[PDB]
């Protein structure tokens, strides 16, 4: 309940749907399908995909901590022990799809994994082709002073003082 | 339990997952749980409508069926034909649909793969507009060509550095085909470019003192 990234909420929207409670008054389990479950624990496995990326990440980006004395070398260790946290949530959602489906857990974080990787290609992008509108519009503004192209032959009548 | 319980509806037949009035309490937190279940529930539409197999979940990303790409590749020399006849504005037509088919692969589908086919989509997209002298526009798509390769990809570079001159942006120009041929493709067009840029600014600003 406890991690080194936040609450995990999409762990914690999977083991909702897991243990739903009652939708009014009835007491009734309104019965969730079997599909929805593994679709949430797909989400889970993304944001897993993110999360351990992101230790990874820093590890190689925070490596001179252990050059840094015993306060960066303790860092260095929380950042190890974050791992190995994340990596046990990566085992039991592989158990938990192999539950689910016999075998999926082998491949769900390959699925999971692209689908990140593909998720974040689509941000850049879009950030690059939301750029294009005032670089239009820049540039509109700038050409104003650059000389027609089209029979540029013929010139303005330069000014002689007179 | 072990975890912070969140009370979710659920719509039979829609099979959407709904949030429950106010149900983390806050603002934040709320409209983070209501984009996430979006992505649920269209993550669930994804799997119902684009599984092909008998079994409900992605098989493994590496063995792809081969459609699409097909697809991609034959209206890819469909816009390149519509290229050579020199008329372009058609060809940007079909060079757009080609992105379009190819930015609708599914998610857990090989992102590499779609990388590649865009890269030279967007290459090619960006050529055709600078040949009507939409510079902007194709500074953008040459732009999204090095953002999905960036090496192995020197046209692209070449590309967008043209076109940054072309509108006056020289020094950002120098500086991307700069660092354009530090990723290695070949080498002397950019060189060329290079040279021409830096040129023109020494040109330029010997002029101004």
């Amino acid at each position: 309940n406890l991690y080194f990234q936040g609450s995990h909420l999409q762990r914690n929207i999977y083991l909702s749907l897991l243990h739903m409670e009652p939708e009014e008054g009835q007491e009734k389990a309104p019965k969730v399908p079997d599909s929805v479950i593994r679709a949430a624990l797909l989400r889970r496995a993304v944001e897993d995909i993110h999360r351990i990326i992101q230790i990874r990440t820093a590890k190689a980006a925070c490596s001179t901590l252990l050059q840094r004395g015993s306060v960066g070398d303790d860092l260095w260790q929380r950042f190890l022990r974050a791992e190995k946290e994340m990596e046990d949530e990566l085992r039991d959602v592989v158990m938990e799809a192999n539950a689910l489906v016999p075998g999926w857990g082998q491949i769900i974080f390959q699925s999971a994994n692209e689908i990140a990787a593909n998720k974040v290609l689509r941000d850049r992008l879009e950030e690059i082709e939301a750029q294009t509108a005032r670089d239009k519009e820049w540039w509109e503004k700038r050409r104003a002073t650059i000389k027609s192209e089209f029979m540029k032959e013929l010139d303005a009548e330069e000014a002689v003082e007179k | 339990d072990t975890f912070t319980f969140i009370p979710l509806h659920i719509d039979p037949k829609s099979k959407a997952i709904s949030a429950a009035p106010n149900a983390l309490g806050t603002p934040s937190a709320n409209k983070a749980l209501e984009t996430e279940l979006a992505a649920l529930n269209a993550l669930h539409r994804a799997l119902h409508t684009q599984i092909e197999g008998p079994i409900p979940v992605p098989p493994p990303p590496v063995p792809v069926n081969p459609k699409r790409s097909a697809n991609i590749n034959k209206l890819r020399e469909s816009g390149n034909a519509e290229y050579r006849k020199q008329r372009y504005g058609d060809a940007i037509k079909l060079y757009t649909l080609g992105l379009q088919m190819a930015l609708t692969r599914p998610a857990w589908e090989p992102a590499g793969l779609v990388r590649d086919e865009i890269h030279q989509l967007y290459s090619n997209r960006a050529q055709a507009y600078m040949q009507l002298g939409q510079w902007p526009e194709a500074a953008a798509d040459a732009e999204c060509s090095v953002e999905a390769k960036r090496q192995g990809n020197a046209k692209a570079w070449y590309r967008r550095g043209k076109c940054l001159m072309e509108m006056r942006r020289l020094q950002e120009a120098r500086e991307w085909v700069a660092r354009g041929l530090e990723f290695e493709g070949e080498e002397k067009e950019l060189a060329e470019l290079l040279k021409e840029i830096d040129s023109k600014l020494a040109a330029e600003k010997a002029s101004r003192d």
